[PDB]
C-alpha cells in the first residue's frame, strides 16, 4: 500500500567481474621433478 | 560439417564401391531381299 513501518534495511549484493591478471616469477622459483610415462588402455565405445 | 570424429574414426576404412563387369550390344542382320527363294517368283526392274 505503500506504508513504512518505521524499519530500513541494509542491502547486501555482489557481482562479479572479469579481469586479467598479470602474473610475475623469479627464476627458479620451482624444483620441478618428472618422472616416466607410463600407458594404460581399457575398451571404450567402439574403440580400444 | 562433422567434427563428431573424435578420432574415434570408425567408418573411415569403409571401401565399399560398385562395379559395372562389362556391357554387350549386338549386330543387325542385313538380309537381301534378292538371295531369298521368294525372290523367284517376281521379275524385279528398277525405274528412277
Amino acid at each position: 500500500t505503500g506504508f513504512h513501518p518505521g524499519i530500513a534495511f541494509t542491502v547486501v549484493r555482489q557481482d562479479r567481474f572479469a579481469t586479467e591478471q598479470l602474473l610475475y616469477a623469479e627464476r627458479a622459483s620451482e624444483s620441478y621433478f618428472v618422472g616416466q610415462i607410463q600407458v594404460h588402455h581399457h575398451d571404450a565405445i567402439g574403440g580400444v | 560439417f562433422f567434427k563428431q570424429i573424435r578420432s574415434d574414426d570408425n567408418s573411415l576404412y569403409s571401401a565399399q564401391f560398385d562395379i559395372l563387369l562389362g556391357t554387350y550390344c549386338n549386330t543387325l542382320n542385313f538380309v537381301r531381299f534378292l538371295e531369298l527363294g521368294l525372290s523367284v517368283a517376281c521379275i524385279c526392274t528398277k525405274f528412277p
